[PDB]
């Protein structure tokens, strides 16, 4: 996104019916910190949500 | 009418009910044990792992 909502007012976008590429995640580095609680922060791909 | 005692009233095998009861609610215990959480973040061995 080009412009994100602010932090009292932050925006809420449902995602569903579709395939979701986490490897885009995973593999990134510009990512400073990914510090991932409830589930593996590398291996996201392999659930269903 | 020992027949007809325990074919009318399900009461009167009270003595035998209550262990097949106590055994199918230990056992259906443990598999809701299996459900239950524990303080987990999911009580779904599968999904846990």
């Amino acid at each position: 996104a080009t412009r994100f909502a602010s932090v009292y007012a932050w925006n809420r976008k449902r995602i569903s019916n579709c395939v979701a590429d986490y490897s885009v995640l995973y593999n990134s580095a510009s990512f400073s910190t990914f510090k991932c609680y409830g589930v593996s922060p590398t291996k996201l791909n392999d659930l269903c949500f | 009418k020992i027949q007809d005692s325990l074919s009318s009233t399900p009461s009167a095998l009270g003595k035998l009910q209550d262990v097949v009861n106590q055994n199918a609610q230990a056992l259906n215990t443990l598999v809701k044990q299996l459900s239950s959480n524990f303080g987990a973040i999911s009580s779904v061995l599968n999904d846990i792992l």
